């Protein structure tokens, strides 16, 4: 998941 | 405050069936598609990425191609509903729904998959 800081730290996709 | 709710936090689904897991978020009379961001993930797999009123399929994990979708018509009702067809055993686990709509929140949902001969 990329998109800047949208849900920063809530996800694991890299 | 902006809060995302789950009607059910544990889904027990049968192998090979269809699953629809739902997250609820507040929506006014009309839906601002530019403001809505929805992201469904499990483990580290990009399930559904929804931006500007459309799903982004370029980042979707191969495990879910034509297997999962966000039901856009339910968003009108304040419902981010993930539908996955032909559930496999590898679909069991913890799913996260992240929703930004002015405010932002997210919730966890656990899915157990029942084996074909378990009932």
């Amino acid at each position: 998941f990329f998109x800047g800081d949208v849900f920063y730290g809530w996800y694991l996709c890299k | 405050a902006f809060t995302v709710t789950v009607p059910k936090d544990l889904y027990v689904v049968e192998y090979g069936s269809n699953m629809t897991i739902e997250c609820k978020f507040p929506v006014e009379k009309q839906l601002d598609l530019a403001a809505l961001i929805v992201y469904w993930e499990m483990e580290d797999k990009n399930i559904i990425q929804f931006v500007h009123g459309e799903e982004d399929l370029k980042t979707q994990h191969s495990s879910y191609r034509q297997r999962a979708r966000l039901l856009k018509d339910q968003l009108s009702l304040g419902n981010a509903a993930l539908q996955i067809t032909d559930v496999k055993l590898q679909d069991a686990g913890v799913y996260r729904c992240m929703i930004s709509y002015g405010g932002a929140d997210y919730k966890r949902i656990t899915v157990k998959v029942n084996a074909p001969y378990a009932a």
